[PDB]
């Protein structure tokens, strides 16, 4: 696995985010993890497993936000 | 030999032509001020609109026209904002007298010109006995009320106060205007003071200086409680509140003093509830909460609704200064009672939020079971300008008005709150501040 | 009526209609009436999309009663429609322009590692005519550093690229020393006065620039209607403008139970009435009820 | 019917305002 | 003198875009 | 104006600037006899210091009651003020009235005779399209919507290129 945040993990945050990640191995498998910095994520977490990929982080809410906002306004 | 609509009737078909002079409109400004015309709206509409009409400009018709405009409290802020282009070209050409009436009369409708403050303040501190100490009250008033924060002629004018005994209204203006600067100059401050001794003229310089006295939050003189309460028919609603609203917050317990400021205003909000500001309604329901005057029964509670919409609306309007800071000290409050991992944090801060029981909605609000705490930040706009770095008083209003309520607000200024490098020490700052005034927490 | 969070603008802004509505507000909050508690939810997108579209609806109220100095003489005017103007902003939500900027800026470039990436993300909030002086001392700097300049300033790199900066900054004609020392804040603040000073006085001198450059564009655009307007006939112009406003009223009048076009029906009977009122008597203007 | 009032003649007329309070309304309860 | 109404928010900060004063008195001299 | 005002009846106009109006004001101690003369008519009042105290409590409060706003009417002023330079220089037009007689028709050569007519109706086209004044309250209307369009910013309304420039300077040269 691969999970990429803004800051480092804190310990508590770690443990949040490995129950939050083993809900998406689809068997009984012992994932490891494997965290790297980005600084253009702003906060959250995207979780690379090189075969799924999971985009929770709020760069991309932002972005979708602002594409859904911008798709409300030419209708309205 | 006296009949006023026929001179009415001669002022309105005088400058209904079409080149009215500066003389003609100025000197039909200044009778409109004399006669006291408050009551007919048109005849004045006719006035500013060829005041703000003519081209030309002397000195004197520009300054008996913002006299006039002044005195007789004509808001209109194109046309007395479009006599500045005069107002800055005839500068060494106006006598000090003239610079003072027409600094005043353009601070006091908020003309943003900051470049005839500038070239104002220098000619007030490059010749500054050549101006009577009215004149400079007057300067400070326009240059306050301006929007300009400049401190060299506050301490000149702070000179000439401790230099020259004043009359009260020159005092009551100068600390209306330093209570708009906020500073809090305490050495200048008791010198102001020391012009109510004889007895106000007026009751609007007494109410004025009691608001000052209240927003710099000093103390009552028991002069100018004794003036105000004996002279409290000669002040208007937004005036009368706002002097109770200065009572209250300076800590006077004089209830027929209070009494007879509400006396003023209750018949005035019961007659019309919409007329005034919910600003001055929130200041009426600060001082009926802090001396605890009572009101009447439709008053009470509606004035306690308008608090909550004046507390939403400051909150709304919040300064992202001010956002960054309340942020800043709930997540101080959330890791002081205990969250040292950030989800803890974020998920404690997210519960801090709880709503007034007038509506209105708190930033950072703790309960313990039965008794509530509240956090407050004083950003920087209710603070003062001097080096001891205090807030003002509308925060203490608030921390009184809240404590009514069932709460125990702890005041958290950014003053000290921005020294502190690291979040366990700004920890402890918010847990002593919180435990210095509710302990039991 | 409203949603009650549109009410908490509408208290402070001096604006007609919006002062009506708050006052009708105000009545029916007299007789016993609770008010609506404010919901503390709906996450910073949604607060900072909210305050956007609702700080729309105190602007743009606001905006058609400011007069316009058009081809006034002298500086002034410009003066009183900058005001006009900040006291509009201030009463929209929005603070002092300058730190409005410069929190969009600090919302734009928070994350950004390099000079470029700045001078990228930014180049719609900044004058070309900068931005394209500002990218020739990145490329100039870039040569001797031979790397990209990173957005640290502990640099040496960097301290030579503001150090040109700083001089095409002043060469533009803004004092860059009395901005930052301005905003960077001194201690003692009687020697923070006069630094205050030199910041207004290029501050309304920047922003009586950018209002009489408003000013200077309403007047061509003005000219230039005028001026390709009377190279018409009167049969053409009679046509054409009864054509273009019977076609706005049509497609004002397609829509119904909209708030806006009952609005805009209703504003319309009120300019019939403007015409019938300056009718009945051309000495006094319109009748007002006093 | 004549001389309506002076706050109803205060109002600029032809502002957006209501584009735009049509525009909110029909988007925040559909974008919470 | 009624005007489409327009409700977009200009996201750039950007000169006012100046026109051209055009040549109708020069040729109303011609 | 701000809730206080402190001036009246101290350091006050004392004569008029005008022979249209006259005013003479005889100010005591505690009161004023202000005997205004203008016209035909003539006031001669009473008032004290703090009874000019009591004229600004309630507020005028100033408008501009206008046909559709008032930011158009002061572009459709701009109009009517541009529509006067124009009409100054058809106000320079030579006469031709005094060229319609039949004595100078027949002196004159065919084709600039023709168009000396044509010349003269282009006035008539020009003086009756500078003098639709009805038009130039829907010619404003076109001024608008970008005017109002570009002060309805997302950061602010006064907003422009030299305050941004200076504000890019300021965000630029502080440390990162």
């Amino acid at each position: 696995c691969t999970v990429i945040t803004a800051e480092p993990l804190d310990k508590l945050e770690r443990v949040e985010l490995t129950k939050k990640a083993e809900k998406f191995v689809d068997a009984g498998f012992k994932l490891v993890m494997q965290e790297k910095i980005d600084k253009k994520l702003l906060g959250g977490f995207v979780i690379e497993f090189s075969d799924r990929r999971v985009d929770m982080s709020t760069a991309k809410k932002v972005e979708e936000f602002n594409n859904f906002v911008n798709k409300l306004v030419l209708s309205i | 030999e006296n009949d006023v609509p026929a001179i009415l009737k001669e002022i309105d078909s005088l400058v209904s032509r079409e080149a009215v002079s500066a003389k003609e409109v100025s000197d039909a400004a200044v009778a409109l001020t004399y006669l006291q015309v408050k009551a007919n709206r048109r005849l004045w509409g006719k006035v500013l609109e060829k005041a703000g009409a003519a081209q030309d400009y002397d000195a004197a018709s520009l300054t008996n026209l913002l006299w006039a405009i002044n005195t007789g409290g004509v808001e209109h802020f194109k046309t007395v904002a479009e006599l500045a282009g005069p107002a800055v070209s005839l500068l060494p050409s106006l006598s000090p007298v003239q610079l003072s009436i027409v600094v005043e009369a353009l601070g006091g409708a908020g003309v943003k010109n900051y470049e005839l403050y500038n070239k104002a303040s220098a000619v007030v501190v490059s010749k500054i006995g050549e101006f009577k100490p009215a004149e400079i009250a007057r300067v400070l008033y326009g240059v306050a009320f301006g929007g300009v924060n400049d401190v060299a002629l506050a301490k000149a004018a702070g000179k000439v106060f401790a230099s020259t005994e004043v009359d009260s209204r020159t005092a009551a203006q100068a600390l209306y205007a330093l209570a708009k600067l906020g500073r809090a100059d305490k050495a200048t401050v008791d010198a102001l003071l020391k012009s109510f001794k004889k007895g106000t003229e007026s009751a609007s310089d007494a109410a004025a200086a009691s608001f000052a006295l209240g927003s710099l939050s000093f103390k009552a003189e028991k002069a100018i409680v004794d003036a105000l309460k004996a002279s409290a028919g000669d002040l208007a609603p937004a005036q009368a509140v706002e002097a109770a609203y200065g009572l209250a917050l300076s800590g006077a317990t004089d209830a027929e003093a209070f009494k007879a400021l509400f006396g003023v205003v209750a018949p005035a909000i019961e007659k019309a509830p919409d007329a005034l500001e919910v600003s001055s309604l929130a200041q009426l329901h600060v001082a009926s909460t802090i001396s605890g005057a009572k009101l009447p029964a439709a008053v009470g509670s509606f004035v306690a609704k308008a608090f909550g919409l004046a507390a939403d609306a400051a909150r709304l309007k919040r300064s992202s200064a001010e956002s960054a800071l309340v942020a800043d000290v709930a997540a101080a409050t959330a890791v002081a009672f205990g969250a040292q991992y950030r989800p803890e944090v974020a998920s404690a801060v997210a519960s801090y939020v709880k709503t007034a029981p007038d509506g209105s909605v708190l930033d950072i609000a703790i309960t313990k079971g039965d008794a509530k705490v509240l956090v407050q930040a004083v950003p920087s706009s209710l603070l003062t300008s001097t080096t001891p770095a205090k807030p003002l008083g509308h925060v203490a209003a608030y921390s009184k008005v809240r404590e009514a309520q069932g709460y125990a607000v702890a005041v958290v200024p950014a003053n000290e709150f921005e020294a502190l490098p690291d979040q366990k020490a700004k920890a402890q700052y918010v847990l002593a501040a919180i435990k210095k005034v509710a302990p039991s927490f | 009526a409203v949603s009650k969070k549109e009410v908490l603008y509408f208290l402070s802004s001096k604006d007609a209609e919006s002062s009506t509505a708050v006052k009708s507000y105000l009545k029916s909050l007299y007789a016993g009436a609770q008010v609506e508690a404010t919901e503390t939810d709906a996450s910073e997108l949604i607060a900072q999309l909210e305050k956007k579209y609702l700080s729309a609806q105190v602007v743009e109220p606001g905006v058609h009663n400011i007069a316009l100095p058009l081809g006034e003489s002298g500086s002034a005017p410009v003066k009183r429609y900058a005001a006009e103007l900040f006291n509009l902003g201030a009463q929209a939500g929005f603070e002092c322009p300058f730190i409005e900027v410069s929190k969009k800026f600090g919302q734009e470039t928070a994350t950004s590692e390099t000079v470029k990436d700045v001078l990228n993300k930014t180049k719609s909030y900044v004058s070309a005519d900068y931005n394209a002086a500002l990218n020739e001392v990145l490329s100039s700097v870039e040569a001797e550093i031979n790397g990209p300049v990173l957005f640290d300033g502990k640099t040496e790199g960097f301290k030579k690229f503001a150090a040109k900066a700083k001089a095409v900054a002043v060469s533009r004609g803004l004092p860059a020393d009395t901005i930052l020392a301005y905003c960077a804040g001194s201690a003692n603040e009687d020697a923070a006065d006069k630094v205050s000073k030199e910041f207004f006085t290029w501050f309304e001198s920047a922003y009586t620039a950018d209002a009489a450059a408003e000013v200077k564009a309403i007047e061509a655009e003005a000219a230039s209607i005028l001026d390709r307007h009377l190279a018409k006939p009167v049969a053409q112009i009679r046509k054409e403008q009864a054509s273009a406003y019977a076609s706005l009223l049509k497609r004002a009048e397609t829509a119904k139970g909209a708030k806006w076009a009952e609005k805009y029906l209703e504003d319309v009977k009120a300019v019939q009435w403007f015409d019938a009122s300056v009718a009945e008597a051309p000495a006094s203007g319109p009748k007002v009820a006093a | 019917a004549d001389a309506k009032a002076l706050d109803e003649l205060r109002k600029p007329k032809f502002s957006s305002k209501y584009l735009i309070q049509h525009v909110s309304q029909k988007l925040i309860p559909a974008v919470k | 003198y009624l005007a489409p109404l327009r409700s977009d928010f200009t996201e750039e900060i950007t000169a006012p875009k100046v026109a051209s004063a055009s040549n109708l008195v020069n040729e109303w001299n011609n | 104006l701000t809730t206080f005002t402190f001036s009246g009846l101290q350091d006050a106009p004392v004569a008029a600037l005008s022979g249209s109006i006259k005013l003479n004001v005889a100010a005591k101690a505690g009161k004023a006899e202000v005997t205004v003369a203008a016209g035909a008519a003539k006031a001669a009042t009473q008032v004290s210091a703090a009874a000019l105290r009591k004229l600004s409590g309630s507020k005028i409060s100033l408008a501009e009651v206008a046909r559709i706003s008032v930011l158009h009417s002061s572009i459709q002023n701009y109009l009517l003020s541009l529509s006067n330079e124009r009409y100054q220089l058809l106000s320079q037009w030579p006469d031709f009235t005094t060229m319609y007689g039949k004595d100078f028709y027949y002196r004159a050569h065919p084709e600039d005779l023709k168009k000396f007519y044509d010349a003269a109706d282009e006035y008539y086209k020009l003086y009756e399209t500078v003098t639709e004044f009805d038009s130039l309250s829907a010619l404003a209307s076109q001024v608008v919507p970008n005017y109002a369009a570009r002060r309805r910013s997302t950061v602010h309304p006064a907003i422009g290129s030299t305050v941004a420039d200076g504000a890019f300077t300021n965000f630029l040269l502080s440390k990162q």
